[PDB]
DNA sequence: CTAGTTGATCTCATATCAGGAGAAGGAGCAGAGCGAATAC
RNA sequence: AUCGAGAGGA
DNA sequence: GTATTCGCTCTGCTCCTTCTCCCATCCTCTCGATATGAGATCAACTAG
């Protein structure tokens, strides 16, 4: 549930933002959700 | 080709139950759906079927 | 003479012989062969179908009808016990046919290849058996035979048996089954035979499961909805349309009053365990080997035949007049006593079947213990002197009970010189116990016949008499009437481990039966 | 010669994310080069 | 006995 | 009759994609999981 945010060298995103969100009480898995940034109109 | 038994032993077990190798085991996978394959493809099979 | 649609004669002497149903089947069979398709001669055991295939064979022979003038090389396969009996009937019946056997017995003396070579070339009549047919399929399919007449072709109901696969190699489309019950145990069989003699009618095995076995079947048991017996009812009755054609099944009772049979009767004795052997069943069932089967691990193979040793006699723990087999430790065989006694100070002969060869010898032993004079047929004999035993039982009454084995002593021989018939140990399949019964009650039986067949009260023998039962309804369903009651007596579950001892159309027509079997 | 007994063997039948690196293929574009094809 | 896993040693 | 193009092909050039390979040596221990008979055929007798 916390967004990070990271860039990696070699890949096609400058910088790629991350949640792996999840409900408090344990209903279901933690369910990921990125948000990226297209590498370099 | 079948490989021989010492390719594929047939070790015993601290009783008499005889473990086979996963050759073995295998062969038997590839026997069976020969086999079954064979009497389709003999026999009147859907062409889907026999894919 | 009698002259049919085309061009088909059958001599006036041979066709007078023959009975009204048995020329009804002569013209059905050149029907089939008008239409290039084979047959299924479902007439019951002893209605006579060795001689309506003879007759028809002969009548196109005569016939001289348009490769093959008249009748080409032909094939008949029959169980080993019977070839001979084949030979003696061709002889007698059509003597210009050469018949020669393919068998060890056999008359030629050289290679057999030979043999084959010169029936196929001289058009001749080659009498196999079903194991040389599998044996030799390499030789026996490369001659263009024109007739592949299997007698008792429900050895051929197991569609993945290497006899099946054999027997239908054969390119010719004059295929004939001759088996007064072509159908044993199941749906399944149906389908092996008619893809024997017709390939198409019922489709591939899997699409005749799903529109017929499953449905049909499902519809007898006993916790059946409505909708489902009246699917199964619609899938029955499509099924006997499917293959009416090709089934010609007269019973003995559409043809009693027409051939002149004696009366029949079928009894059914409950016998009682004795104190010994119910005490060997009851500690069977109470044992650790049946406990294991009930939660799946071991085969039920051991418990079931060790059951069935059991109530037959306890030869599984031996216990003078002690000796093995000692007939007082059965109820079975003291009922059997009982009976054998009554029915020689009766002046009768009797026939003692058994499903199991070493109960046979147990019987045989405990008839030598007696005064009576037996003789004795079973898969250890020499198939060369079978029809001879026959006809010895068959010729002098002296000899005053013949013990068989259902698989040898049933299947297609002629005993009517057996006056009882005994059915001393029930089969899980009805098939064999009914043509072992019908072994007696045959065209030439001048004398009252009935069956006493023996289960063993509250055991497996009773549980079978039930498989066996529901096996048969099924198989009326689809032979005699769609309409068959369902099988209420028991569930058919693996609780049979137990011990429960006792005490052209216009479209109006066709229109209205499309919406008739669509409401059901 | 010649049938009957003895073993082996086969069939059949009985239910119920925090790798990486390199080589091989296919893709799309780019142009070169030559045949035909209008046309001055 | 085989397989896998883990913990360790240099 | 030669310009001039011009359509069409022939590579060929980067590049992106796939895919397949590899990832120290040796040694010790513990621990968990992982049918049965009847009938037919044939061949050896086993004697007549
Ligand atoms: N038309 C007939 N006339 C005289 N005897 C007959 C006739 N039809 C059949 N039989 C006799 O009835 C017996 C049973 O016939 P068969 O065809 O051998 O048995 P199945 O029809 O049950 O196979 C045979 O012994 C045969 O001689
Ligand atoms: F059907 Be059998 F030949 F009596
Ligand atoms: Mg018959």
């Amino acid at each position: 549930n916390t967004v990070y945010v990271f860039a990696k060298k070699d890949s096609k995103y400058a910088y790629t933002g991350e949640c792996r969100s999840c409900l408090e009480n344990s209903s279901r898995p933690t369910s990921t959700i990125w948000v990226s940034m297209l590498a370099r109109a | 080709p079948v490989p021989p038994l010492s390719v594929r032993p047939a070790v015993v077990m601290q009783g008499s139950a005889r473990n086979q190798d996963d050759l073995t085991h295998k062969l038997a996978d590839i026997v069976k759906i020969n086999n079954q394959l064979r009497r389709n493809e003999q026999n009147g099979a859907a062409a889907h079927v026999i894919a | 003479d009698a002259e049919f649609d085309e061009g088909f004669k059958v001599p006036g002497f041979l066709f007078k012989k023959l009975f009204k149903y048995q020329q009804t089947g002569v013209r059905w069979l050149w029907e089939l062969h008008c239409q290039q398709a084979g047959g299924i001669l479902g007439d019951e055991m002893g209605l006579g179908k060795t001689i309506q295939i003879i007759a028809f064979l002969a009548g196109l022979s005569y016939s001289k009808i348009r490769r093959f003038e008249g009748l080409g090389p032909t094939v008949i396969v029959c169980p080993t016990t019977v070839m001979h009996q084949w030979v003696k009937e061709f002889h007698t019946w059509w003597p210009p046919f050469r018949v020669a056997i393919l068998h060890e017995t056999g008359s030629y003396t050289h290679k057999k290849e030979k043999l084959i070579r010169d029936v196929a070339h001289c058009h001749g009549i080659l009498i196999t058996s079903y194991s040389y047919i599998r044996l030799m399929q390499d030789d026996i399919s490369r001659y263009d035979w024109h007739y592949v007449i299997l007698d008792e072709g429900h050895k051929i109901r197991n569609p993945n048996a290497a006899v099946t696969l054999a027997c239908k190699q054969f390119r010719t489309p004059h295929r004939i089954i001759l088996s007064g019950s072509p159908m044993q145990n199941n749906l399944r069989e149906l389908w092996s035979l008619f893809d024997f003699i017709f390939p198409g009618k019922l489709g591939t095995l899997p699409v005749f499961m799903e529109q017929f076995s499953v449905p049909i079947t499902m519809g007898g048991y006993s916790n059946a909805s409505p909708v489902q017996v009246k699917t199964a009812y619609k899938c029955a009755c499509v099924l006997r349309d499917t293959i009416n054609p090709y089934l010609l099944r007269r019973m003995k009772s559409d043809v009693k009053m027409s051939l002149s049979l004696p009366d029949k009767n079928e009894q059914v004795l409950f016998c009682r365990l004795t104190d010994e052997q119910h005490k060997v069943y009851q500690n069977f069932v109470d044992s650790k080997e049946v406990y294991r089967i009930l939660n799946g691990e071991m085969q039920i193979f051991s418990g079931l035949i060790a059951l069935r040793k059991i109530c037959n006699h306890p030869d599984l723990f031996s216990g003078e007049e002690d000796q093995f087999g000692y007939w007082k430790r059965s109820g079975k065989m003291i009922v059997v006593e009982s009976l054998l006694k009554i029915w020689h100070k009766q002046g009768q002969r009797v026939l003692l079947f058994s499903q199991s060869r070493q109960m046979l010898d147990i019987l045989e032993v405990f008839l030598r213990a007696q005064k009576y004079t037996y003789l004795k047929m079973d898969g250890t004999t020499t198939i060369a002197s079978r029809q001879p035993l026959i006809t010895r039982y068959n010729e002098d009454t002296s000899i005053f009970v013949f013990l068989l084995t259902t698989r040898v002593g049933g299947l297609g021989v002629n005993l009517t010189g057996a006056n009882r018939v005994v059915i001393y140990d029930p089969d899980w399949n009805p098939s064999t116990d009914t043509q072992a019964r019908e072994r007696a009650w045959r065209i030439g039986q001048k004398k009252q016949v009935t069956v006493y067949r023996l289960l063993t009260a509250g055991t497996i023998e009773e549980k079978i008499y039930h498989r066996q039962i529901f096996k048969q309804f099924l198989t009326n369903r689809v032979l005699k009437d769609p309409k068959q009651r369902r099988f209420f007596k028991s569930n058919d579950l693996y609780e049979l481990f137990t011990l429960t001892s006792p005490d052209p159309l216009a479209s109006s027509s066709l229109l209205a039966k499309m919406r008739a079997r669509n409401h059901l």
